[PDB]
C-alpha cells in the first residue's frame, strides 16, 4: 500500500457565539419582565396613595425611589414585605435558571466517533447508494457498525445519495443535522476545498489501502513493489500527499482555531 | 390445525424450535419496536432542552396583589378608627 | 393457510398492487408462516379469511365462523395469526404450543 | 434622601450588581455539577509549537530513527529539540517512557507504536490516552 | 498488511485541581472583573 | 440600637433566613436542570 | 404426562377450564401475594 486509509465521517463545521442583552430577557421570559414592571409601578402607586399638585410628584418620585429596590405604618409596611418576598422568589428563579442553562450547556456533547452516530437519532447519517462504504455495513458484523446499518437500512426519508457531491452538498445544506460516511481520501480532500464547511472527525471505521496494480506474472512486479516500499521510507509519499492534500489545500485558517477549543 | 392433522405435532415443535432459538422474540422486534417510530429510552436519553415560562413566577405575582389588597383593607379600617 | 388482516401481524404490502400470491403480504405472522413451513418442509398459500372474523361460535346455528371456521370445514390446512387459544376453540381444533 | 438624580443611580447600580451576582452565583454551579475531565493536545504540530510540555522517543528503533532521517517540516524541529533537550528525553524501555508520562503530571509526552499506544491506554490505572492522528503509516505482515 | 499503525502521542490523563485564588476570577471573567471595577468608580464618580 | 438581647435575634435570624433561600435558590436550580416528569402508577388496582 | 397417555387430552382441557374460570391466577394470589406477609414492604415500595 502506497497510502493507507478506510471509512471516515463528515459533518457541516459547527461554530457560533455572541453576546447581545438578549440572553438577561431569556431566562427571564419576556412576559415575565414587563409584568414584574407592572407590579413594580403598581406598588409605587398603591404607596403613592398612603402619603397639591406638585406634592403628589415629590411623592410620587420619592415612592419610585422606594421602588427602585434596596416608620412602622401597617398598611404600607406589608406592602414592602411580600414586595420584598416577592423579588426574593424572581431574583431567585433567575439564579437558578441561569445556572441550567450553563449545565445544560455542558451537558451537550459532540460526535467524537462512530458509536456517537448509533447512540443518537437527531442527527441523520447515510452513505453512498452503490459501493463498498454501502456494502460494508450491510455485511459487517460487528456491534456498533450493525446498528448502523439497521437505521440506515430502513432510514425515511432515504439517507443515501447518488453521487459524492450530493452527500457532501446534503451536509452542507442541513445545518449539521445530516452527517456523511465515505472514503477518508476523499473526506480529508473535501476538508480542504472552499468554503470550507466540512471536517472529517473521529478515526477510520476499517483498514484499506491503495496499490499499483500489475498484471500477473509481470517483470514489473517486484521492481515496482520494493519501489513503493523505499519511497515511503523516504518519506517520499507523505510528502506527495502533503503536497496535494494540505500545502495545494487552502485552509490552515480554520484549523489553526481548531486549536482551541 | 385441524382436529387429528398431520402437520398437527410438526407445527407444534416447530413453535417450540423458533423460541428456542429466539426467532420468535426477533421477529416481535422486528415488528414492534424495529420497525416502529416512537421511543421512549431515547427521548429519556435526549439530553437537550431550557427555557423559562410565566407559570411558577405567575404564582407569586397573585399572592402580591393578594398582599396588596390586604393592605389596601388594613388601610380602610385604620382611617375609620381614627 | 389461513391468516386475519391485523396489523402488525399481517398487513398488505406498500406496492401490494404490483405483486401477486404471497409476497402481497408482509408482518409478524407472515415471516412466522414462512418460519413454520421452513422446520415442517412445505409450500403454503397466504390466504386472508373471508368474513374476517377469529373463531366464535353462534348459539343458534351453532356454526363456527373466521379462521376457526375454515379450518373445521375443511377451507384452510393451518392458521398461522393472533389466534387466542380458548377452551371452547381447543375442543375442536388443536393449537400449537 | 430622595434626590432623584443619584436615586436611580443607586437603583440601576443595585439591578446591575445583581445580574452579575446571580450570574457568577450560577455559573460557579456549572463547573461542580457537570465536571468533566480536560485534557491539552493534539496535532504533534502542537508539540513543536511550544515548549512547556517536554517529549521524547525510545533511546533506540525506527521511532527515533524516524525523527532523526525525517525531512518533513513539523518532525523536522521535533527532532532538533529532542537531538539536544537536556536532560535526556529518551527513555531506555517502553515501561520507562510510560512511567515517566505518569509520573511528570502531564509535563512529558512519549512517543510510540499506535499499537502498544492503544493497549495501554486500556491498562490500569487508566492514566494514559492516545492524541491525534499517527504521524506516518505502516503496517504489520505475515512473512 | 494485517494491521496498519503509525507513530502516536501519549500524554497523561487530565484529571486534579490546583488553588491559586485563580479558581474564582475563572467563574467570572479577569475581562468583566475588570469592567465591574471600571463601572464600579464609574458610578463613585457620578455621584460624586 | 445595639439591645444585644434582641440584637443576636435578628442576627440568628438573618443566618436562618439566608440558608432557607440559598436551598430554595438551589434546589429550584437542580429542577431547572434534570426537569423530570412522573405520572401517575401502573396497577390496576390504581 | 407420559407420550400417548389416557390422561392426555383430560388433563389439558382441565388446565385451560382452571385459567378460564381464574382458578389459576387464583392460586398463585394465594401462595405469591396472599400467603403474606408482605403484605407490607410492597405498600412502602409503592415508590410515594
Amino acid at each position: 500500500p502506497f497510502m493507507s486509509l478506510g471509512i471516515s465521517i463528515m459533518i457541516k463545521k459547527p461554530q457560533k457565539s455572541k453576546p447581545g442583552v438578549f440572553s438577561f430577557l431569556d431566562p427571564l421570559a419576556y412576559e415575565i419582565w414587563m409584568c414584574i414592571v407592572f407590579a413594580y409601578i403598581g406598588v409605587s402607586v398603591v404607596l403613592f396613595l398612603v402619603s397639591t399638585n406638585e406634592f403628589g410628584i415629590f411623592n410620587s418620585l420619592w415612592f419610585s425611589l422606594g421602588a427602585f429596590m434596596q416608620p412602622r405604618s401597617l398598611s404600607g409596611r406589608i406592602v414592602g414585605g411580600v414586595w420584598w418576598f416577592f423579588t426574593l422568589i424572581i431574583i431567585s428563579s433567575y439564579t437558578a435558571n441561569l445556572a441550567a442553562f450553563l449545565t445544560v450547556e455542558r451537558m451537550v456533547s459532540p460526535i467524537e466517533s462512530a458509536e456517537d452516530l448509533s447512540k443518537q437519532t437527531e442527527i441523520a447519517y447515510g452513505t453512498l447508494d452503490s459501493g463498498s462504504t454501502k456494502e460494508f455495513f450491510r455485511r459487517s458484523k460487528i456491534a456498533v457498525f450493525d446498528k448502523m446499518w439497521t437505521y440506515m437500512r430502513s432510514a425515511e426519508p432515504s439517507v443515501f445519495v447518488r453521487t459524492t457531491a450530493e452527500g457532501v452538498a446534503r451536509v452542507r445544506k442541513s445545518k449539521g443535522k445530516y452527517a456523511y460516511l465515505l472514503e477518508s481520501t476523499m473526506n480529508e480532500y473535501i476538508e480542504q476545498r472552499k468554503p470550507c464547511d466540512t471536517m472529517k472527525v473521529g478515526g477510520n471505521l476499517d483498514s484499506k489501502g491503495y496499490g499499483i496494480a500489475t498484471p500477473k506474472g509481470s517483470s514489473l512486479g517486484t521492481p515496482v513493489n520494493l519501489a513503493v516500499l523505499k519511497l515511503s521510507e523516504q518519506g517520499l509519499l507523505d510528502k506527495l500527499k502533503n503536497k496535494w492534500w494540505y500545502d495545494k489545500g487552502e485552509c490552515g485558517a480554520k484549523d489553526s482555531g481548531s486549536k482551541e477549543k | 390445525t385441524p382436529k387429528g392433522s398431520s402437520l398437527g405435532t410438526p407445527v407444534n415443535l416447530a413453535v417450540l424450535k423458533l423460541s428456542e432459538q429466539g426467532l420468535l422474540d426477533k421477529l416481535k422486534n422486528k415488528w414492534w419496536y424495529d420497525k416502529g417510530e416512537c421511543g421512549a429510552k431515547d427521548s429519556g436519553s435526549k439530553e437537550k432542552t431550557s427555557a423559562l415560562s410565566l407559570s411558577n413566577v405567575a404564582g407569586v405575582f397573585y399572592i402580591l396583589v393578594g398582599g396588596l389588597g390586604l393592605a389596601m383593607l388594613v388601610a380602610l379600617i385604620e382611617f375609620c378608627y381614627k | 393457510v389461513t391468516t386475519i388482516l391485523e396489523s402488525p401481524y399481517v398487513m398488505m404490502k406498500k406496492n401490494h398492487e404490483m405483486l401477486e400470491g404471497n409476497e402481497r403480504y408482509e408482518g409478524y405472522c407472515v415471516d412466522l408462516a414462512a418460519e413454520i413451513a421452513k422446520h415442517c418442509g412445505f409450500k403454503y398459500k397466504l390466504t386472508i379469511v373471508g368474513d374476517g372474523k377469529y373463531g366464535a361460535r353462534d348459539a343458534d346455528t351453532k356454526i363456527w365462523n373466521g379462521m376457526v371456521g375454515e379450518l373445521v370445514y375443511g377451507k384452510a390446512d393451518i392458521a398461522i395469526a393472533p389466534l387466542t387459544i380458548t377452551l371452547v376453540r381447543e375442543e375442536v381444533i388443536d393449537f400449537s404450543k
